[PDB]
């Protein structure tokens, strides 16, 4: 009984998880090809991509 | 280069260096080399640095 | 046995200042005879005694389609190649508008998405006909039939990007 | 030791006399089956994009201008078995009857006689480029009928439990590239009714999810604790 | 957003997100200024969450486990 | 169990001579250094020739049937090998060194560059059996007067085309009758004629030389008589052609030249398709697919293989190996993929059935020491001489973490907790152990005690005991954790280098200077048992050395030893070219294997040929480097007394033979060998070997099928464990029905356990069967889990193999039906309206 009802639970909040992550994805996908950008060209596309990502700075040690 | 070469890599290390490195996001796939294969397709920042 | 193709009058000047680099591939290549009717505006091409009669003829209805001198000869050699032809038919709002979506500022689209798809296009007021290998007409025609139908430019770049790529890809 | 010689005994189950076991294609109709294939083709088809622009080079090549525009289809007479080189074989629609692919035609016949066995099986053979580059171009326009065609035949395939991570990537690259379409027209009569009769299919499918919970599970709890 | 960050408090986050979703137009929530800097931000987290439930889901085979012990005891 | 045999050669996917696609152009061959590699790019696998030539090899060529390849040495020993059926036919030494080699398109004859003589033989058959002389020599054509550089044959196999360093080319044709159409010679290039091909009508032939003209000669009138219609001109300045090659087909000329750059043209007008670079060093060889779609282009000096589509502007593969400079290995905790870290500074992550690397990891700026794995695969720690140890998580591909000391001291060797809270790292020069957290980055303690270089460190898997040892003949045992900072020293006869210790923590094995590797209980400090190795080590003679190899005391004694996981055997290696393995019950020598018969190697002859031995000096020790063609081989920059620096050229030695790492695998019957050539694979199969266990004269392969037949499951399936014959296993394993698999399962014998769960873990990582082989585990796992928790050594590489297929094959396509059942619940469940 512990086992159906936990397992339940379980399946349930990931259920509603699941579907939160494909449906915001579809979401920001949309987005995407609504109003992204028009590069047929691969190497000024990644060119672009890479100067629109998200950038972050680390302490490194040498 | 030619010293650590010549006394046949037994040297001492350089001292220390805090840098300073900035990593953009990006799929793993991407940071791999060319193969038919992969290993990872995450992103290369956190959720915690998004 | 001949064929007969009739020269628009808005590409017979082009035919007779490019004529003399028109027949003859068709004359000592093709080992055909050729006339152009000046009374009917018209091309004749008849076979001598010393199956290319059809390869002339889509030749010259190459050029009489739209297709520039080196296009045409492009298509008269390369035995992999088609050219596919059609209306729009899908008035201020459909039809003065799509072929501008198809067009773009400066005919930017027009150029993008032959250089993706390795056909090449001319678009006349509503007709439009396309230059390439079968799957590459096919995913020419795709894209165009996809912005006169209504999708979002995003959507058709980079449609155009990734086909780009998987038709230059082995596997 | 550069053949196989059978264990037949002279005087004076081929495969058992040969030593080896042909192993058969699947076991019983009730059980999953994977391709017999390369296990990466579904890692391939899932992320071909990113893998690809992963092997472009850092910048572009060097080119001359005065190149031929048909280069790739300019050969002359070891020939090439890509969906670029492509014929058609022996009145407008996205492909018209004189010109249409075999995909398509294969596409509308099995919509004909409802048995999608060669469109799946044509499926299963030809590469990753040109999976992405039939499953793209799918006619999603007007009446929706070869998105909806494509999607029962994905489910007759998954009906018969063989190839089934594959036809699993095939409805992953319909929802991935005209999945938006699906979603606009939304409560439309056939493809709600087709993607209805795929998810009766493939909702019993969580007999693998929960056989590889408990292999995972009782694995780890037995090498562990 | 904020509360999805949690590993506690991300129930409510997810119960709210998919109710958005299922009740409002997936074009007005796309096209509205400012959803893309959102759920760019909360892919992740609900990915995090997924692969951590599903461990539990994973873990919770120890109950089956135990159950086919305890019928195999006779 | 000791039935290993040569697998595979990981690393080094190009050492030097060409490579060689299929005809169906789905493998490549590649020649490393004297093994030749497959690699089968399509089905994601690889493999390597378990044959040996002498030397390294200069040239590949098998016949478009794909039934026979040859290959041949930098002096002349060819060796013809059964391409299918894996096993050499015949090895037939010509006399000097040969340029090229080709089949015909007709596969019925080959030709080859020996000097200046074109000799075309014709091939045997492969369905004939092996004869004394199996080659019948057609002829020998000598018209050229100085080295043949390259051959080409004709689409029909009726013509053969040669360029030679003499600056001609000449056209010959294979048959006496057409003599009169081919007789002309080539003249008018400045330098070597690189390449010489025909049109694809035989009708043109461009002729490609050394300083960049490439020439278009036709049969034309100024009678008709071969006129040269156009010269074009690379014009790359200070580079020059390196490799010539042609796709006559889709007329594609590749040329590439000694600065890494390559360009590819449109012949006959001469249009420049695609120039880019592979790199810096010289592009050793090109060569083209039969559709003329993929370009492989190998550079020798960094070891480094492209095969590259030129339409769709895009690698398929940018690979590189290490030859020489290969410090340590560790296997995958699945033996998925083996990480290697090697002396140029870098991490490589090379995966096994499919030859090739995934991720490389250049952050050291020297010699990465030590790899090891922790977190059960999620993260791996690496030491450098730099002074760093520094970590590694392989999801994100980043460097999150850098420890140093505080002495300035270079590190040679780590150990990392099981739960890994805590690194460690043990130096030469230092006598201390730093101890680090791993959560947060400081540094922990110090350990002091050795008073020698503290050669190795190992922690107990089991019950987290940490074992250093060190030069001073002690090995150390440290209580850590928990209250007692307890330090156990126990001494031993000589100096300590390579500790090892047993995955149940429970003793640990030394390897000594003496030769010896002696086994010790951790927790009553005494010894077990050792073994006495330095007379079963194959300790070869230098060319430089002036003392035999018997009297040498340079490598009779093991620098890497490691336990088996059942804690049962030592496979051992050192800086010979021998790799040991024994059983540590009965402390005897299981198998000893030759790591290389290269004598191009160092190590690897006892006995040196004393032709070689003149009236002042050996004649390898002899430079003839100044006879060479071009200035950047003649240069020597190979500063005085340098030993394991880096830079090959740096040395001025011949590379020695030596493994540097070995390591069982922990999924299945295995080890790698971190050697010069590369990361070899051992590994056993059970398709051969008949190794019964206890059999009776009515256990037979009819038997089986009769009581399979009879259907008595669990009899059919001990029946077959009994036979320990692989197809008969699998013909029983799949004629069990689904609906008592938990029958058959529940009274299998405990005796047969280990075997069934070896079985389904080789059988299911590539088996389609996926919900019968996790039917498989389930009741296996249902029915008999509790013997394999109590005998979890047992069980301990079969269990491994087994959450090798469960999260590796059938969690990804979980993975992606989970996927598909959310996409379609929000794509049918919410509202798409405008």
């Amino acid at each position: 009984r512990v086992k159906t009802e936990l397992r339940s639970a379980l399946k349930s909040t990931e259920d509603d998880l699941g579907f939160n992550v494909q449906g915001l994805k579809f979401v920001k996908q949309q987005w995407n090809l609504r109003h992204n950008y028009e590069f047929v060209d691969e190497y000024d596309q990644q060119e672009k991509e890479s100067n629109s990502a998200r950038k972050r700075v680390f302490g490194t040690v040498i | 280069y030619k010293l650590d070469v010549l006394s046949s890599v037994h040297f001492v290390p350089k001292p220390a260096s805090t840098s300073l490195e900035i990593r953009v996001e990006t799929p793993t796939i991407s940071m791999e080399d060319a193969q038919p294969l992969y290993m990872s397709n995450a992103s290369s920042l956190a959720p915690q640095e998004i | 046995e001949s064929r007969k193709i009739m020269v628009p009058p808005h590409r017979m000047t082009p035919l007779r200042n490019s004529w003399t680099k028109i027949y003859p591939p068709l004359v000592e290549h093709l080992k055909l005879q050729v006339r152009m009717n000046l009374k009917t505006k018209s091309v004749e091409l008849r076979t001598n005694p010393k199956g290319a009669l059809q390869k002339g003829a889509d030749f010259i209805k190459a050029f009489t389609l739209g297709f520039d001198l080196d296009d045409s000869i492009a298509l008269l050699r390369l035995d992999d190649l088609y050219i596919e032809t059609f209306e729009v038919k899908d008035t201020g709002d459909h039809l003065s508008r799509a072929i501008g979506r198809i067009a773009g500022k400066d005919g930017k689209t027009k150029f993008a998405i032959e250089n993706a798809t390795r056909t090449r296009i001319v678009l006349a007021d509503s007709k439009i006909h396309i230059l390439g290998g079968f799957t590459h007409i096919r995913m020419a025609r795709e894209s165009v039939v996809s912005l006169i139908l209504g999708s979002p430019p995003g959507k058709v770049y980079g449609n155009l990007r990734t086909v780009a790529s998987r038709l230059k890809e082995r596997y | 030791q550069f053949k196989t010689v059978s264990t037949r005994t002279i005087d004076e189950l081929n495969d058992i006399d040969f030593n080896t076991y042909t192993s058969l294609e699947q076991i019983d109709k009730e059980l999953l089956t994977l391709s017999i294939g390369p296990r990466s083709k579904m890692n391939t088809l899932l992320h071909l994009d990113v893998i690809r622009k992963r092997s472009k080079p850092k910048e572009a090549p060097k080119k001359s201008e005065k190149l031929p525009f048909f280069l790739q289809l300019s050969g002359e007479k070891s020939v090439r078995e890509g969906i670029a080189h492509e014929t058609p074989e022996e009145f407008k629609v996205t492909g018209r009857l004189g010109f249409e692919s075999h995909f398509t035609k294969q596409l509308r016949e099995g919509s004909q006689s409802k048995d999608y066995s060669s469109l799946l099986a044509t499926l299963i053979n030809f590469s990753p480029a040109a999976v992405d580059l039939e499953i793209r171009s799918l006619n999603s326009f007007e009446p929706f009928d070869e998105i909806v065609w494509f999607i029962d035949a994905l489910t007759q395939g998954l009906k018969s439990n063989k190839n089934f991570e594959l036809y699993e990537t095939f409805m992953s690259l319909l929802f991935k590239a005209h999945g938006d379409v699906i979603h606009a027209n939304n409560k439309n009569q056939d493809i709600a009714s087709a993607l209805q009769n795929w998810e009766d299919v493939h909702k019993k499918e969580d007999r693998l999810d929960d056989l590889v919970k408990f292999c995972m599970g009782v694995a780890a709890f037995v090498t562990t604790a | 957003r904020d509360w999805n960050t949690n590993a506690k408090t991300h129930t409510i986050a997810q119960r709210t997100i998919r109710c958005i979703l299922m009740h409002h137009n997936i074009a007005k929530l796309s096209e509205i200024p400012g959803m893309v800097k959102i759920v760019d931000a909360i892919i992740p987290y609900t990915q995090r969450h997924f692969t951590r439930v599903d461990n539990l889901v994973e873990q919770s085979y120890i109950l089956d486990y135990a159950l086919v012990e305890m019928d195999k005891l006779f | 169990k000791s039935d290993f045999k040569f697998s595979n050669l990981l690393g080094t996917v190009y050492r030097q001579g060409n490579i060689t696609f299929s005809d169906d152009g789905k493998q490549l061959l590649s020649p490393v250094g004297n093994r030749v590699s497959v690699f089968d790019l399509i089905n994601n696998k690889s493999f390597t020739f378990e044959y040996e030539h002498r030397k390294n090899i200069a040239a590949i060529d098998l016949n478009k049937q794909g039934t026979l390849l040859i290959s041949i040495d930098e002096d002349g020993r060819a060796i013809l090998v059964n391409f299918k059926a894996r096993n050499v036919l015949h090895h037939f030494n010509f006399k000097e060194k040969c340029s090229a080699v080709k089949f015909s398109p007709d596969g019925r004859l080959f030709a080859l560059a020996s000097g200046r003589f074109l000799q075309i033989w014709k091939t045997p058959d492969v369905n004939k059996d092996r004869q004394f002389a199996p080659f019948v020599r057609h002829r020998v054509h000598a018209g050229h007067f100085q080295d043949i550089t390259s051959l080409t044959w004709s689409q029909d196999s009726r013509f053969i085309l040669t360029t030679s360093k003499d600056l001609s080319a000449k056209i010959w044709s294979v048959d006496s009758e057409e003599k009169n159409l081919a007789a002309t010679t080539f003249n008018g290039h400045r330098d070597y004629v690189m390449g010489a091909f025909f049109s694809h009508d035989q009708e043109k032939i461009y002729t490609v030389s050394k300083d960049g003209a490439v020439f278009v000669w036709e049969f034309t009138k100024r009678k008709y008589s071969w006129r040269i219609t156009k010269k074009h001109f690379f014009y790359a300045n200070q580079a020059k052609v390196k490799c010539v090659t042609f796709h006559p087909a889709t007329r594609l000329l590749a040329v590439g030249f000694t600065s890494g750059e390559f360009r590819l043209y449109d012949l006959p007008d001469f249009t420049l398709i695609q120039q880019l670079s592979m790199g810096q060093n010289p592009v050793n060889t090109v060569s083209v697919n039969q559709t003329g779609e993929w370009l492989a282009f190998g550079s020798s000096k960094l070891g480094q293989l492209l095969v590259y589509e030129w339409q769709s502007e895009s690698y398929i593969l940018k690979q590189q190996g290490h030859f020489d400079s290969t410090n340590s290995l560790a296997y995958s905790p699945d033996g998925s993929r083996v990480v290697t870290a090697s002396e140029d500074g870098k991490i490589k992550v090379w995966d096994i059935t499919s030859g090739f690397c995934l991720a490389t990891f250049e952050e050291h700026t020297s010699s990465v020491t030590a790899v090891q794995f922790a977190k059960r695969g999620q993260v791996m720690f690496s030491s450098s001489l730099d002074g760093t140890v520094r970590a590694w998580d392989l999801i994100r591909y980043r460097n999150f973490r850098t420890f140093t000391g505080t002495e300035r001291i270079q590190f040679n060797c780590l150990a990392v907790d099981p739960s890994g809270e805590v690194v460690c790292a043990g130096s030469l020069d230092n006598f201390d152990i730093h101890v680090w957290s791993v959560q947060t980055g400081q540094l922990l303690d110090a350990l002091s005690g050795h008073e020698g270089p503290v050669s190795c460190l190992s922690f107990s898997q089991e019950n987290s005991v940490l074992a250093s040892a060190s030069w001073d003949k002690t090995i150390r045992i440290w209580s850590i954790f928990g209250r007692s900072q307890q330090v156990e020293p126990i001494e031993v006869y000589s100096d300590v280098l390579a500790l090892s210790m047993r995955p149940d923590g429970k003793e640990v094995a030394v390897s000594t200077l003496k030769g010896q590797i002696s086994i010790f209980n951790i927790e009553d400090a005494k010894q077990v048992g050792n073994i006495d190795c330095r007379k079963d080590i194959i300790s070869g003679r230098f060319n430089q050395d002036r003392f035999t190899a018997k009297n040498s005391e340079r490598s009779k004694f093991f620098t890497t030893i490691h336990y088996s996981f059942d804690g049962m055997a030592i496979v051992a290696g050192g800086n010979n070219n021998s790799i040991c393995l024994y059983d540590v019950p009965n402390e005897v020598l299981l198998k000893r294997f030759i790591v290389s018969r290269n004598m191009a190697l160092n190590g690897t002859l006892e006995f040196l040929n004393s032709k070689k031995m003149t009236e002042a000096g050996s004649l390898d020790l002899i430079d003839d480097a100044g006879e060479n063609s071009d200035l950047e081989d003649r240069i020597d920059n190979s500063l005085p007394g340098s030993q394991r620096g880096g830079d090959l050229s740096t040395r001025k030695m011949r590379p020695e033979v030596r493994v540097t790492s070995v390591q069982f695998s922990p999924t299945a019957n295995a080890f790698a060998a971190a050697s010069t050539e590369g990361l070899l694979i051992y590994s056993t199969n059970d398709t051969i070997l008949f190794d019964p266990f206890d059999l009776d004269v009515d256990v037979t392969p009819h038997s089986t099928v009769e009581a399979l037949r009879e259907k008595q499951f669990l009899n059919a399936l001990v029946m077959a464990f009994r036979l320990n014959e692989e197809y008969l296993i699998n013909k029983v394993y799949e004629a069990i029905p689904i609906k008592e698999i938990p029958l058959v399962a529940s009274n299998i014998p405990a005796i047969y356990l280990p075997r069934i769960l070896k079985f389904i873990g080789d059988f299911a990582i590539e088996s389609q069967h996926i919900e019968f082989n996790l039917i498989w585990i389930k009741a296996l796992l249902s029915a008999s889990g509790g013997y394999i928790n109590e005998h979890k050594y047992l069980f301990s590489t079969a269990m491994r193999s087994i959450q090798r297929f469960i999260v590796r094959v059938a969690k990804e396509v979980v993975n992606t039906t989970t996927d598909n059942k959310y996409t379609y619940r929000f794509l049918v469940s919410t509202d798409g309206s405008m």
